[PDB]
DNA sequence: ATCAGAATCCCGGTGCCGAGGCCGCTCAATTGGTCGTAGACAGCTCTAGCACCGCTTAAACGCACGTACGCGCTGTCCCCCG
DNA sequence: GGGGGACAGCGCGTACGTGCGTTTAAGCGGTGCTAGAGCTGTCTACGACCAATTGAGCGGCCTCGGCACCGGGATTCTGAT
């Protein structure tokens, strides 16, 4: 049995040394369509439009998780919590 | 020089007839008008070229004000612009 | 549809961000900030689509929306 | 001679706005309604800030608007604070704000 | 004698109500000249140019101290330290 | 000349920022941060001055420099 | 419908710096986006400089100043050298 | 006949760059040296990135540059990173970086 | 509480000095005719997005379980506040 | 100079990493349709321009009454008791 943390660090090295999208495509596509429905109805989407949204969202969330981690370490913790996400966004101006 | 001072004062009398304004506050207002003027015109420009158009219409201005201005400020600004164009055309 | 962003997917994004340990309340928080981000980009992209009198959001519409929100994306025609 | 400003029922200068659009390297051509629309929108924004700034002046026992009153009007409302997020009002100061944990 | 913290909070209340510049003008002018000397020699400065620089710098430091303060509180501290300034700047992208 | 930014001045800036307690190492850190910020703005302002073939940095040069670094200043001619 | 791009010029420069190295279509798209982006930044700054000085012409001087303002540290130093050399050779 | 790119000793298109400056309407007029200067700068920047990206490709034993190699070249260079700070490279991934407190 | 005493509100005065009321006038906005060309719009077309279907299979899931990191509690010592 | 906040040590114990085979549905490839993007043609209706103008906008000048800051009195802060 690997000690808590060992497999987590192995996953960090796997995902940092790779470039693929980490959100499942079909569920993400459904979310994009559902959100766009509130702005206009019967909206079509080029497949490349949805993929461009995917790429930007994943990049944004990875970048936010990096800053959230720094906030947690600053509070002498190794666990990220909502207060860390909130601080990062507040300082970023979001 | 040219400034928007006279027009800012005219609008100040309309909203607050007994209220004046300092020269420093007038400078802030002049900077504000110039800044927003530039944001809108620049967005309208990009929006024209992105649609391969050579002409800046009220439609480009409306869309720029529909992207720049937040929430209800866009709603009211669009109403004001539409009313002005309608009155001008008649 | 927001639940389609599963906990494993949010863990993978955190792993790429270098995060080892995650609280259980992070998943709902992340879903929230993702929704806000998507809404803001999609709103602007649809505005560009409507201005072009199109019924189909193009990759260019998304690229323009990202560019104006200060999140320039390379690889979709930039 | 009926000024385009008077034709649109505006205090802001449509003719000047038209010239600034034509000379500002924005496009090859400028429609007749574009300056009218821009002048109106721009005047609406000035009215909104001035109305809120005049209220702040009256609250502070003053009859003249100063940069402080403009900062108070902008920073204490969401949409105006968002529009002018990356902006600094000279001699505007800041909003009185102390974290609760610092309180005695 | 007022307890530590009482006069500090009184000063917060006074400076958050005022809009005056808090750095002495003549020392600031000297700093601006000396920094500009490295870019171009025999440089003159409009009085308003120095005042514009002072207004921007003070607004930058006040904004940064706000973000620094919020990071100290995140570490459950009421005292700002260099690590707080460093985190704020890192998250801001500086 | 950087020492002209005295501890009391830095304290006043912190008080406006809502800071109640300050460590002794903050004063030197703040001086370093201010120096970097000033260098960056002055560099660009002088570039504008040299392009105008002027020997005097104008308020407009400073305003333009601040604008391009995303720190728009109102009150000095733009 | 013909859509112009900088692909051919990216390929030419690649073959000069690394003769045995190719490039994927995805990577080519990134390079095209990069050139277009930098081109906008420089031209837009040059446009501002001209209007700020009441001038109607964007010349090599405006481009050089824009390059100083946008490119960081030594990227500006070398870019200015390249631009100056090209103008001298062209004249 | 000698093309303006060949007269400037450049691989980038001076004639196309001139047209794109003239039809941005970025100004009323465009000098003859402006497109030459701009083309040379664009060429220099592309060469720098491609050189660094080709090195990254060789260090992963690849003969074709992919977005990953471009991301590696830009993020590993302080100046290129600073120039392309608010840029996202599609399929570029991230630098391998783990905070020391999280390690074994 | 309990009072001492600064800190801060608040009131009448003041003069003075920037804001606003007011004059002279000029040049840039206006009015009106002519040209041209951009784009508003009708029809075509065939491209791409969409809905639907089979099958699969890799990924999400609940919970049982260990454990170690998050935080409450105590004690110190000396750094900043005044 | 003093005193109260930062730091250290620790119990502890409960929040969450790991497995495992379970319960879910992503996704990849195929089948047709057709909303609609985009091209082609036109006609043309709105803008650029040219020439006279005139009436607001702006430089200049004054007077004033709004407000910076002076002296007094008050009340509610806060610390010693």
């Amino acid at each position: 049995r690997y000690r808590p943390g060992t497999v987590a660090l192995r996953e960090i090295r796997r995902y940092q040394k790779s470039t693929e999208l980490l959100i499942r495509k079909l569920p993400f596509q459904r979310l994009v369509r559902e959100i766009a429905q509130d702005f206009k109805t019967d909206l079509r989407f080029q497949s490349s439009a949805v993929m461009a949204l995917q790429e930007a969202c994943e990049a944004y969330l990875v970048g936010l998780f990096e800053d959230t981690n720094l906030c947690a370490i600053h509070a002498k913790r190794v666990t990220i919590m909502p207060k860390d996400i909130q601080l990062a966004r507040r300082i970023r101006g979001e | 020089k040219e400034s928007y001072s006279i027009y800012v004062y005219k609008v100040l009398k309309q909203v607050h007839p007994d209220t004046g304004i300092s020269s420093k506050a007038m400078g802030i207002m002049n900077s504000f008008v110039n800044d927003i003027f530039e944001r809108i015109a620049g967005e309208a420009s990009r929006l024209a070229h992105y649609n391969k158009r050579s002409t800046i219409t009220s439609r480009e201005i409306q869309t720029a004000v529909r992207l720049l201005l937040p929430g209800e400020l866009a709603k009211h600004a669009v109403s004001e612009g539409t009313k002005a164009v309608t009155k001008y055309t008649s | 549809n927001i639940q389609g962003i599963t906990k494993p997917a949010i863990r993978r994004l955190a792993r790429r961000g270098g995060v080892k340990r995650i609280s259980g309340l992070i998943y709902e928080e992340t879903r929230g900030v993702l929704k806000v981000f998507l809404e803001n980009v999609i709103r602007d992209a649809v505005t560009y689509t409507e201005h072009a009198k199109r019924k189909t959001v193009t990759a260019m519409d998304v690229v323009y929306a990202l560019k104006r929100q200060g999140r320039t994306l390379y690889g979709f025609g930039g | 001679a009926k000024t385009r400003s008077s034709r649109a029922g505006l205090q802001f200068p449509v003719g000047r706005v038209h010239r600034l659009l034509r000379k500002g390297n924005y496009s090859e051509r400028v429609g007749a309604g574009a300056p009218v629309y821009l002048a109106a929108v721009l005047e609406y924004l000035t009215a909104e800030i001035l109305e809120l700034a005049g209220n702040a002046a009256r609250d502070n026992k003053k009859t003249r608007i100063i940069p402080r009153h403009l900062q108070l009007a902008i920073r204490n409302d969401e949409e105006l604070n968002k529009l002018l997020g990356r902006v600094t009002i000279a001699q505007g100061g800041v909003l009185p704000n102390i974290q609760a944990v610092l309180l005695p």
